[PDB]
RNA sequence: UUUUCGGAACUGAGGCCAUGAUUAAGAGGGACGGCCGGGGGCAUUCGUAUUGCGCCGCUAGAGGUGAAAUUCUUGGACCGGCGCAAGACGGACCAGAGCGAAAGCAUUUGCCAAGAAUGUUUUCAUUAAUCAAGAACGAAAGUCGGAGGUUCGAAGACGAUCAGAUACCGUCGUAGUUCCGACCAUAAACGAUGCCGACUGGCGAUGCGGCGGCGUUAUUCCCAUGACCCGCCGGGCAGCUUC
RNA sequence: GCUGCAGUUAAAAAGCUCGUAGUUGGAUCUUGUGGAGGGUUCCCCGCCCCUUGCCUCUCGGCGCCGGCCCGAAGCGUUUACUUUGAAAAAAU
């Protein structure tokens, strides 16, 4: 089956970081997972990552540090309209000061902090902190 | 016993399991012998038993668990008898008896590849048999 | 895993990354085609065809010495069958079961297994028939099973 | 696991002794072979897991035998891969 | 009057397109190969015991219980020997072993159809997952109609034990227990633990398939494939170990 | 108990499987450079092939010197989503 790919992905890197690891193997490589981890890399929670290529769908390998505490998925994907936002981020984050809800908009995939400056609502995907 | 179609198909189905781990490996020869001694008709031929006769002296080959060995002299003499009989059938006669159509009777093996190196499947045998004598 | 058994298992074929020729080989695209057409005359069906090439002839597969699959080559001629062999082999099995079931009415195990193989036909049929590969009026019954396998 | 092990670059056969679809790239565990025994003086090419009887055009008419995996050849050498 | 122009409709042969197919899921279906199992159906074969019967031999007690008695017995039991018949049943071997969706499944041999796992550089190309409606199977007991009825045995009749004893215990014994054809749909039908998928420790075993190997071992004298030893890869029943 | 519950033993997974509706479902079809707004690359015109995809034109203005150029007219296969407008009785 593997109904939702992204939802199975994050639990590995969540589990792996707890035990004390710094290399993982996540499959089967969706484009959606790439742009997620790109945003998550900029802020600094993970390091550079290598995309292995296969014809089947690829495999991805990540280098990570203890800075991450947990990245979760939120499924199914609800809408946000920039007044629903404040209610979401209260429940899902440890603090106002830091933590980053991610979402996708027509202006691309980004954190919530950026979307507020573009006046774009959209569909929420996950979170991390 | 009935027009060379059941017959031919059972030919097929006996020359199929030819190889595998379940062979019996000597009562395929036997069963080729049980489509000949119970092959007692007419025109049709003397005629087309020749080729079966190949295949079946080829039973009189393949029994043998491999290429390094040497061939119980009774087996050797049975081989001979076969080949010798399959000179009989193939002087007397001349039609060439895995092809060259006539009037018909009674084939089809134009339709597989060429009458002819299955015609040339008598030299093969005899060279093989030279080599077996050599062994 | 399995769709009418509880089991789970791996035995799937695994292809190399490469896909050249590779170098060592012969029988240009065209040579492979006439090599195939002869086999389909003899009743060798597309699955059997690729096997008998792969085992004893120089091909790795007939998808890297041609730009098409084994089946599409046969289909372009018009010499393809009117139903897929996959569907045929399901129907082929279930008739013998029904014969054994008439000869023995106390083989409840066979009766059980028939329900599976029966329902597996109907599911497969609902793939093809929506895709316009079968008539949208064709159904599976005892009578139509008898005639279509012969 | 020592819980720090590399996975980018594996050992030549101490981390490529694994199942073929649990490797980083999927490889077959099969090969071809160029033969040419005497029973049939011709340069034949045959797949390792024959699955079917391979015939001979010489005095012999059998070369292989399909078992439960690889294929048991015969009294004829003829061996190569080549390369794959 | 006639062309022309415009719009519309339909037919042939020919140029120009890089002239048009994403991969094959550590998803599923299907083919192919060699195997595996108290899986199922049908037919067939065998063993000992138990009970009954006949015959032979010896003579007084035999059954049974905590202790007894009912009961059995010189037309003779029990006991020993020999043969025959009937029905029932597959011991020891038989295991934190195997197969089946579950209920369940052990004497021989053959036939009939079915299935898992593994192997594969074969085929199809998303055909999937879970499920109201609806459907198949479903222990034992019970019901209806036939066959059979050794053994055990609800009910029932006796003998004891007990203040009482409709019981536990002993003797006898009907239905039932067995087979064939219809019904019945329930169980502590219990791992008291939904099904499908992903990720996350260590270690030694066992059943099946495949692959790799210093060697002993079988035979025909010698790499057919057998047994034993060591290691590796799948999926399966389980175990041990821990901040 | 949607946010936000529980079902080995405390109340509790249909005996078991098949199966339509319903719900849910893998991977894959575009990136860099000058000017402008903000850093030291990165986010309104354009450029490599594309750039609000096209034409065809003709009627009514803008041009420049009969001739030529560019706005408005059909639209990019269809929806959900999101963002901006319009339109929303009072009292509360």
């Amino acid at each position: 089956v593997r109904m939702n790919v992204l939802a199975d992905a994050l639990k590995s890197i969540n589990n792996a970081e707890k035990r004390g690891k710094r290399q993982v193997l996540i499959r089967p490589c969706s484009k959606v997972i790439v742009r997620f981890l790109t945003v998550m890399m900029k802020h600094g929670y993970i390091g550079e990552f290598e995309i292995i290529d296969d014809h089947r769908a690829g495999k991805i390998v990540v280098n990570l540090t203890g800075r991450l505490n947990k990245c979760g998925v939120i499924s199914p994907r609800f809408d946000v309209q920039l007044k629903d936002l404040e209610k979401w981020q209260n429940n899902l984050l440890p603090s106002r000061q830091f933590g980053f809800i991610v979402l996708t908009t027509s202006a691309g995939i980004m954190d919530h902090e950026e979307a507020r400056r573009k006046h774009t609502g959209g569909k929420i995907l996950g979170f991390f902190f | 016993e009935i027009t060379h179609a059941v017959v031919i198909k059972k030919l097929n189905e006996i020359l199929q399991a030819r190889g595998k781990k379940g062979t019996d490996r000597a009562a395929q020869i036997e069963l080729l012998q049980l489509l000949v001694q119970i092959a007692s008709e007419n025109n049709l031929g003397e005629g087309v038993i020749v080729k079966i006769k190949f295949n079946i002296i080829a039973s009189l080959y393949d029994y043998n668990p491999n290429l390094a060995t040497y061939m119980k002299p009774e087996m050797w003499q049975k081989c001979l008898d076969c080949i010798n009989e399959l000179m009989d059938i193939l002087f007397a006669n001349p039609n060439i008896f895995v092809g060259e159509n006539i009037l018909e009777e009674s084939e089809n093996l134009q339709n597989v590849d060429q009458p002819l190196r299955v015609r040339g499947c008598i030299l093969t045998l005899v060279e093989r048999m030279d080599e077996e004598f050599t062994k | 895993g399995r769709m009418h058994a509880p089991g789970k298992g791996l035995s799937q074929s695994a292809l190399p990354y490469r896909r050249s020729v590779p170098t060592w080989l012969k029988l240009t695209s065209d040579d492979v085609k006439e090599q195939i057409y002869k086999l389909a005359k003899k009743g060798l069906t597309p699955s059997q065809i690729g096997v008998i090439l792969r085992d004893s002839h120089g091909v790795a597969q007939v998808r890297f010495v041609t730009g098409n699959k084994i089946l599409r080559i046969l289909k372009s001629k018009g010499l393809a069958p009117d139903l897929p062999e996959d569907l045929y082999h399901l129907i082929k099995k279930a008739v013998a079961v029904r014969k054994h079931l008439e000869r023995n009415r106390k083989d409840k195990d066979a009766k059980f297994r028939l329900i599976l193989i029966e329902s597996r036909i109907h599911r497969l049929a609902r793939y093809y028939k929506t895709k316009r590969v079968l008539p949208p009026n064709w159904k599976y019954e005892s009578s139509t099973a008898s005639a279509l396998v012969a | 696991m020592p819980l720090a092990k590399d996975l980018l670059h594996p050992s030549p056969e101490e981390e490529k002794r694994k199942h073929k679809k649990k490797r980083l790239v999927q490889s077959p565990n099969s090969y071809f072979m160029d033969v040419k025994c005497p029973g049939c003086y011709k340069i034949t090419t045959v797949f390792s897991h024959a699955q079917t009887v391979v015939l001979c055009v010489g005095c012999s008419t059998v070369l292989c035998q399909p078992t439960g995996g690889k294929a048991r050849l015969t009294e004829g050498c003829s061996f190569r891969r080549k390369q794959h």
